[PDB]
């Protein structure tokens, strides 16, 4: 089974800069490698075949190269239209295998998360169970982590998280943790803290509330 | 001006079987092979197989042999893929691309739009919406934040809007996330401490499935 | 003293709809000069199979074949089978690989849906343009046919991948021509290429064309010209 | 001194749409060497009938026949009629029974809808596989054709049941070949079996194939190769 | 020492779907006796054009042509072009009028939609059944074809009206036969009339019929019978 | 899994002509003959003729030659029979069976369901229902009997029920019988002398033709 | 015209018993005879061909035999599923002719008809004509006859009858006579008797009424 | 029993293009040429061209070459004519006749019914109807005359009736006449001086386009 | 371009009479001339081909004749069914050209126009413009002319006319002039006369009105 090895899994740069994704097959794909680009919520689009040849429409700052076990793509004067996922596939006969993918992100000045903690609704507590929400809006370095401490003690079995993709406006993401538990379990405890570790904050930026 | 258009999205019950379809336009349908790619959220792209409509040649990725079965109707100009014995993990996006000619083999140049399948033995449900009002905590200087929580509904999708489009910019609405067969989602909004509570910011949620339209105003306290 | 055996398809007799057609034709056969028990009527129900192992019963055999486009069988392939003397053996696609030997060793497979993929082996049991391990790299040479005479480059081993569920593939040697038979085709102007060889096309006397109108008419003609037809076999 | 008569169908001339096409072609015929009044243009409106009693007017007759699948007539049957010399008599299906005599006595029937059922008689005027009384026991040998050349076992009487309302059936003897005629067929690769006999297939020079494109083109070719065509008749 | 050049259509190779098919077949060609670099594989993308100016590269050329009814091209017209040696010049329908000289001077036009109307001129540059001024009086001899070999009465001038926008019409002389080529047709029983002349029909050895099943099979056969095919050219 | 399905029932006016049809499923339609049998209430089974779709062979029972005329559509897979100049005595059930193959000639192995034709120059009509109450005669010990009489209606059919299905067992309802162009029918019911008259047994009659739904309670006296 | 002669026109037996229907053609049907079975309100079903051969599904207690001018069918261990009409047809070429038919009934202990006479309705008498009904419910031996006596004098010109097929429950039939006449004709008469002759009753079981 | 039926009437905006059609019935469609004639009110008959369906032969009157373009569908049995870049002067009636056979060339024996085209960049409009009452002038002895004036409407047609068919005979209603993109028309009626004004003669105008039904009684004075 | 010359442009006769239309081509149409008849509001109908031959249905009082540059049609015992327009066309190859046409009218005793003048409507004057109508009903000789005099001075720039085809009843036509102008233009004038010249009236028959 030929294994395609795409690196880096994630890349980050601003317009004008010159990036270089790189595919490395397990066996020898002679020069039968392709490169497709997929944009947020759409389909892939052939971008380069037989290692270095480009289809017709495709711009020319896109440069394919290599042969054998080492191949590379080289978007040059990166413009706002070249941001999304990039895959690589060999086309040397079945079974075809694709790369893992490289996600090209729009670089930008760091940003600290403006987290807001939210206690259950009277509506919800009338149902039979409580749920604590916590929003960590607009932060830059994609990576962020959250600890749920239910009265000093860290919890994690009732949590459910969701992220947002880089915004078109500012280029900042956004998260949303949601700790759920019994109404009873909620009431035999007092302090609910939502803790978050980021690159911007030297120490965990926290927000909390006591019943 | 080539183009493949795939069928609409569907959601089968675990154990059933589905029929995706790809309709070709802009080339001699019988003269090019049709590809099938599977795309799950965290698995990149998987090749399933290919088919040559007309001649009838077929090729299966060893890993799908039992699951997928291709066909093609020449009179219709559409190629079909059928997934047998659906599993919760067959849920994903399926594409159909055209395998270029003799020149360069196996380079797919035209891709369908993508069909979407979701296997889940779940049943339709109403999304109890809860108003997320800030903690009674001391007044925050500049901006304050409100939230809406649409919880446990089936199936996708739903439409949340603050003040029916009125308050749009400055809002964050997160991707539904399946928790135990039910999708759950939240939306945050940030306006100066000036508007709220001296306003009436409301959560407009609409579930086109169980046809539940509901509005709830974030009442402080 | 001599015997004439008429082979026809079921549809032929069904269209005639008489319990005494075999009998009526027999009295009519006395006219052309064949004694009361001198002619026999054999009913093939499946032409494809009959064409392979046609147990020819009488001295003279004249077989009626009606071009039927709604079965997707090649008339040429069918002629090549009846008009000639074949000798087949069974093939085990599972455990063995095979190779054809001469311009007369062919692989005749037939059934519900015959789909044959092939993979040529070099002198090491290794694929040539294929991996003897994944049939997705094989070369497809037949996609769901009802009768198939496959031909591969002579003197080369091949791992075969037939859909034995609905197909049966057997290794046949064609030893020559059959003199006690004749083919009378009904319908389709179609000219028959009964040589595997693209170079040659042989047209023999034991390969005759009747114009279809009704089956009763076909038989009347066969009777009205029995000797002419017999003379083309004995000639 | 000599005369050339061109036979074509109406559709041929209608497609040409000129009041002077016969004239233009005539001047063009001087090129190939035929004097101002040396060629004649005869218009057959119904090929089927024309094929039977084609009153050939000139020394050399070259007849244009265009394969038309939307009429359901057999080209072979039509060729067999024009290319040969037939001599028919009328048959009274009502009062008499009939029998064909030799390989040249055939029953040619034609019309709106020709449906012929037959019942062979033994030497007593009794049916053989039928009751000369109920036509539901007859043997159907033609179901609604526009032209039919029926053949029965020679030397046997038959009570005939044609649908004389829409059909006409006549008893014809084929005495030989016609030298002053030629058939030029337009369209359909179709090979012609003009023998009642399944054994033989004769291909003569007076049986030529032109590839259809437009009628003006057909005539241009006929003119551009008049001598070649004439030489195949006189040869 | 000698070379074999195989011509096929794109569809042929596309159906094969391997990056090494040319290679695999080449090793298979050693079996039949052709050294590692002795065979070449040329891909024609448009048969119509290829048929006209087929730059034959090798000593022996065997060209694969698959009957395709969904293109409306005549196999005969295509055969007539490849199998023979043609020599064309360009025609300016606008400024000049033309005339064909012998049974070998033909007008071969081809393109998107070829529609040719003609108007014969008497020795004065005046129409004969037409007004050299209004093309509504011309004679249409081709209505939107993809390949057309037009034939007019030899030795007569004609004002031509082609739809040069989508068509190209050129004046060709056919000088003879090409010995280094062969036609192997796949599909369609179709018999080929490669003579402009309705009188003759020539069937040569360098004109062979293979029965279609899959393209891999076609090539296997071509390889399994290379010598037989070569012998028919050198013969 | 062979099967012939005949057209629905019809009722022509005397003098008109009808079209029955038989649709084949499960065999090569062109390869077997189609039979036509007529079945009147007191005449057993009459053979009408047969047809061979495709080739077109036809055979008529001498007795129907003028009346019946067969046809067959191969593209449709249906054989048709047409009865010309209908007479009050053409009313009957018509079948279409498949004439087996060469093996055994004329043995019909698969039969249609049967089409039904009724010739009658009659016109639609409402069925005056009358309540049949026992004669004032002395009390009958054990069981008593009540009746309903739906009289003079056109055309078939009608639905009589006692107490809308309530009282079902112990009831007898007789076959409509044509008396002078009108169908007439009766229904009897037997219940202990206990229920009646201390109940309310009613006749529920419904004529889907003139759309007349009527109920009448058997009032004693 | 070959005439098929089926006998008996009606047969009567209980489960387990062995019956024998018999077809006798006018001419010589060599051995080309068939047997079809038709059940109440359905279509016929091939049951036996070429005299003795049975199709596939068909049970085996069904036995065909004979040749020439004499043929017989022989249902053996008759089970509740073998009750209905049976026809025989020759298949020796057109025109095909069928038998008359044999109706196999379910035997059972005799039963006397419980007849009930019913005088006209006030509703009906308001129309302009009277009609007297009479029900003869649940009797066994199929055969039953009814006389309508309008004041001692037997009538028959205005009567209309209807029967019921053997019941699934008990195996008893049922009849329904309906004497109709003018309102005037009804009124210039006084006694209306509905008389019925059966096998059970030694003498005519009658029911009647006087205005 | 030959017959050509042309499509319905249409009204394009200047610059657009239209599609007329002719459907043949009663002859072998492929075997006869189809003619196209244009007929404007004061220009007699103009030949446009002809087409031979099947073979595809076409002939254009030098004067229409750019404007008209013929086609034919054999499967449909209909010939089409298409007028490109419509001008206010393309408005007219278009026919399609069958060009007889070889016998006599170019004699059209069967004519279509005629299609009607009207080019006008006009827009729908309501027809203000005005009552035309005699001048106060001295009494006219015998007959008096009243009038109705439907003015400035789009597009054709309209229905004027005096007293809803009551008063029909003795009335004159004139052909709409286009005045500056709007059609205008009048209708006169003559009745003895006896009826009027001692009656109520009314103008019944109906514009099926803007769906304006209006009635106005000719009020004297 | 062959030019067909049809004469007379208009013909007038009563039933029974014998008329003769005549076509005269610019060039030599050998004998390839046709005659079609078109009736009020319908389509043309082949009536005669190749100069003298008539199709099948067509009556026989219709007689075609001539050749070369002179051709004539000759309806003989004209019956009420032969009234309408007649065209002639050559059929000697494209481009085909038709005649101008001859209109055959039904003759009859002369008739004088009963003209009625009509002043604007209050309705209309409320809009913003006045319009004066004038009807000249039932007159025979087709030809009639109208002058619009607005206070003695002849006007013509605001007029719009419409005619009626020969009536089925009496054979008389009918006209309808409509002078339109500003409400202001209408009011700064006093006398509106509608004048009409015909063959019947020795002098202009006028009708008028003063505001
Ligand atoms: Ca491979
Ligand atoms: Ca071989
Ligand atoms: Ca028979
Ligand atoms: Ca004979
Ligand atoms: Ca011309
Ligand atoms: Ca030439």
């Amino acid at each position: 089974d030929i294994q395609m090895t795409q690196s880096p899994a994630s890349l980050s740069a601003s317009v004008g800069e010159t990036v270089t994704i790189t595919c490395r097959p397990s066996e020898n794909i002679y020069s039968y490698l392709a490169w497709y680009q997929q944009k947020q919520g759409k389909s892939p689009q052939l971008l380069v075949y037989k290692a270095k040849t480009l289809p017709e429409g495709v711009p020319s700052r896109f440069s394919g190269s290599g042969s054998g076990t080492h191949f590379s793509l080289k978007i040059s004067s990166v413009q706002p239209e070249d941001f999304g996922t990039y895959y690589c596939q060999h086309h040397n006969g079945p079974p075809l295998t694709f790369g893992a993918g490289t996600k090209l992100e729009l670089k930008r000045a760091d940003a600290a998360p403006t987290v807001s903690i939210f206690p259950p609704s009277s509506k919800q507590l009338t149902s039979g169970g409580a749920s604590v929400v916590c929003f960590l809006n607009n932060f830059y370095p994609k990576d962020i982590n959250v600890k749920w401490k239910i009265d000093g003690s860290e919890r994690q079995n009732g949590v459910l998280n969701s992220w947002t993709d880089q915004d078109s406006k500012d280029s900042t993401y956004s998260m949303s943790s949601t700790l759920t538990l019994t109404k009873d379990e909620y009431e035999r405890h007092n302090s609910y803290t939502c803790e978050a570790t980021h690159k911007t904050s030297t120490s965990p930026i926290v927000k909390s509330f006591n019943r | 001006q080539v183009q493949l258009q795939q069928s609409g999205a569907e959601l089968m019950k675990p154990g059933a079987l589905v029929k995706i379809s790809c309709k070709a336009t802009g080339y001699t349908f019988s003269s090019y092979w049709i590809e099938w790619v599977k795309q799950r959220p965290g698995h990149g792209l998987e090749w399933i197989g290919e088919i040559l409509p007309g001649s009838g040649s077929i090729n299966y990725n060893e890993k799908f042999k039992g699951k997928a079965t291709f066909t093609a109707d020449t009179s219709s100009n559409t190629a079909y893929m059928q997934l047998n014995s659906l599993t919760s993990e067959d849920s994903a996006v399926y594409y159909c691309a055209r395998n270029h000619g003799s020149p360069d083999f196996h380079v797919m140049d035209y891709w369908g739009q993508g069909t979407s399948i979701t296997v889940s033995s779940a049943k339709t449900t109403a999304p109890p919406v809860y108003p997320l009002a800030p903690g009674s905590a001391a007044q925050t200087n500049s901006m304050v934040t409100l939230g809406c929580l649409v919880k446990g509904y089936f199936p996708e999708p739903v439409t949340v809007t603050w003040n029916s489009g009125s308050l749009s910019s400055g809002v964050h609405t997160f991707p539904a996330v399946l928790q135990s067969d039910l999708y759950t989602l939240s939306s945050s909004v940030t306006v100066p401490s000036s508007p709220r509570p001296s306003e009436t910011v409301t959560c407009n949620v609409a579930h086109p499935a169980s046809s539940t339209k509901v509005d709830k105003k974030i009442v402080p306290r | 003293t001599s015997t004439l055996c008429l082979y026809y398809p079921t549809e032929a007799a069904t269209e005639i709809n008489d319990n005494s057609w075999k009998d009526t034709l027999s009295q009519l056969f006395l006219t052309k000069g064949w004694p009361t028990g001198s002619v026999y009527f054999k009913e093939y129900t499946d032409i494809a199979s009959f064409s392979v192992d046609p147990q020819l019963y009488c001295d003279y055999n004249v077989v009626l074949m009606k071009y039927d486009a709604t079965l997707q069988l090649d008339m040429s392939e069918l002629a090549d089978l009846i008009l000639n003397e074949w000798l087949c053996n069974p093939m085990d696609i599972t455990l063995y690989y095979y190779q054809q030997t001469d311009e007369a060793n062919k692989w005749i497979s037939m059934g519900s849906s015959c789909t044959i993929k092939v993979c040529p082996l070099n002198t090491q049991t290794l694929g040539i343009g294929c991996l003897t391990t994944d049939t997705a790299t094989f070369e497809e040479v037949a996609t769901a046919e009802k009768l198939v005479i496959t031909d591969v480059v002579d003197g080369v081993n091949h791992k075969l991948d037939v859909t034995t569920a609905t197909c049966t593939i057997r290794n046949c040697k064609k030893l020559g021509p059959r003199e006690n038979v004749a083919v009378i085709q009904v319908g389709g102007s179609d000219v028959l290429d009964i040589t595997a060889d693209p170079t040659t096309a042989p047209q023999t006397e034991r390969m005759m064309r009747i114009n279809w109108k009704k089956w009763w008419q076909v038989f009347y003609t066969v009777v009205d010209y029995v000797n002419q037809i017999i003379q083309a076999m004995s000639k």
